[PDB]
């Protein structure tokens, strides 16, 4: 329930339009995170057991940028959270690439 | 219990007779050290009361 | 308010249920998902679980 | 040992007091590297290995 | 100033919007079935996608906007009301004869 | 030598490598199944081959 953009200005005209309009949830959007890292990173032979454990009562699984204070550091909004280099990613996945 | 009320008991406690007291007889260790636990400030495999 | 002859409560009404549902094994859940936060081993933590 | 296995009971988290790692026999290793890995196995239960 | 806002009136001139009265004991909240449910289940939510809609408006929102969308209710339901009362001829001879 | 090490950095954006943090509670090993097994000789060692 944040509406946040680098443009101070922008993020309060946003409020009265259709930008609210569609809405999504923070367990929503982990849930759809783990399942489909589950399912990948078996795809390349770890089996981890980030899924697994999501799925016992006594265990809970967050994405890792929750802590943060998101009203703050505005101008770094739109920057994903990958991290390793366009190269790196290509050692790894066997030539396979995201971006570029 | 005493008389509480008119130096005659309540309408509760009177025409209890009672039967043989109560044994408490610990099938395992757990009864006695639960009894004498001190729950103020160390682990002692009990709650943590303050 | 001289008018008004209207009013509102609300009651905090509990039931029990589940009549077969082990207590004792959803306060272990209660108290081990709850460790992050408030400390597991208490009286209260077994209280409200 | 006896005396460490008379308190040896379970708590109120319906849980045992320790980790028991019972040892028939022992992996073929020298006496210096045996001591040294039950400084570790010590060390592993302690917040942060201690 | 509060003579000037008819503090002397008739307690029984003023008609509530509705031309009823009101007396509502609902069971209500506690949390114990919401608790409950995350302890079984943490990756679930108990709001809606159109409750969190709806939550975002009243983030985004004045006391002026507020106002005159209820204000707009009152005369709304006193128009429903007047309706009624003529309708069915509610007077202070109606009511007493039904008492 | 420290903020040579990137010590200086927002903690921010350092990301774990899953993306996802972690709460792990889970029942343990506690030993009492395979003591049980050695006294009747059942399954005395639980070792594999492999």
């Amino acid at each position: 329930g944040y509406i946040m953009t680098d443009n101070d200005p922008l993020s309060d005209e946003l409020k009265g339009t259709d930008f609210v309009t569609e809405q999504f949830s923070l367990a929503g959007l982990t849930n759809l995170y783990l399942g489909y890292f589950d399912g990948l990173a078996t795809r390349l032979g770890i089996y981890d057991l980030r899924y697994t454990y999501s799925e016992y009562a006594e265990c809970r699984v967050e994405l890792h940028g929750i802590q943060r204070n998101f009203l703050t550091d505005r101008l770094d909004a739109f920057v994903s959270y990958k991290c390793l280099h366009p190269i790196m990613f290509e050692y790894y996945m066997c030539g396979a690439n995201i971006s570029g | 219990f005493d008389a509480n009320r008119l130096e005659d008991h309540s309408c509760f406690t009177k025409g209890w007779l009672g039967f043989n007291d109560i044994l408490l007889f610990p099938l395992t260790v757990d009864l006695f050290d639960r009894v004498v636990a001190n729950e103020a400030g160390v682990n002692d495999a009990g709650f943590i009361v303050p | 308010g001289r008018a008004a002859r209207s009013t509102v409560r609300m009651e905090s009404r509990i039931q029990s249920f589940g009549e077969g549902k082990d207590v004792d094994n959803f306060m272990a859940k209660f108290h081990n998902q709850l460790s992050g936060v408030y400390e597991r081993r208490s009286e209260g933590v077994a209280n409200f679980g | 040992m006896e005396t460490v296995m008379a308190g040896l009971q379970k708590t109120v988290m319906n849980e045992l007091n320790r980790v028991i790692v019972s040892i028939a026999d022992v992996p073929k290793l020298p006496a210096h590297r045996i001591r040294n890995l039950i400084a570790v196995l010590a060390a592993v239960s302690k917040p942060n290995l201690g | 100033s509060m003579l000037r806002n008819w503090s002397w009136v008739n307690v029984h001139n003023v008609h509530s919007v509705t031309g009823t009265s009101e007396n509502v004991v609902l069971a209500g909240y506690v949390g114990l079935s919401r608790t409950h449910d995350y302890i079984m289940d943490t990756r679930s939510t108990p709001a809606t996608s159109q409750g969190r809609r709806l939550a975002a408006m009243f983030y985004y929102t004045n006391a002026d906007k507020m106002l005159s969308l209820t204000f707009g209710l009152a005369g709304q339901l006193r128009a429903a009301a007047d309706t009624t009362v003529a309708k069915f001829q509610i007077c202070p001879h109606t009511i007493a004869r039904a008492q």
